[PDB]
């Protein structure tokens, strides 16, 4: 099957329904926490515990098709490089949830 | 329990 799908079932996010979007980012977990002292943005849910990286990263976007359907979930994977914004908490400060990339 | 911390690296790290 394709990344995403094979993604998303392996780390649990499909085998129990379909989650229509998720991001994976392929840089080290330290890059990625590194991100929560960069650039202070808004969060679009209105909060400001948001941070937008300097770089850009390389992303795979799942997205379900409009067909898809429990449990046969399928996805649309798209690769890209693009900056991405999480919202960062606790102590440590570390990400929390995966905002959007840019 | 999983932490929300946790919960983002098991959804969204692929290093």
């Amino acid at each position: 099957s394709n990344y995403c799908n094979q993604m998303m079932k392996s780390r649990n996010l499909t085998k129990d329904r379909c989650k229509p979007v998720n991001t994976f980012v392929h840089e080290s977990l330290a890059d990625v926490q590194a991100v929560c002292s960069q650039k202070n943005v808004a969060c679009k849910n209105g909060q400001t515990n948001c941070y937008q990286s300097y770089s850009t990263m390389s992303i795979t976007d799942c997205r379900e098709t409009g067909s898809s359907k429990y449990p046969n979930c399928a996805y649309k994977t798209t690769q890209a490089n693009k900056h991405i914004i999480v919202a960062c908490e606790g102590n440590p400060y570390v990400p929390v949830h995966f905002d959007a990339s840019v | 329990k999983e932490t929300a911390a946790a919960c983002f690296e098991r959804c969204h790290m692929d290093s």
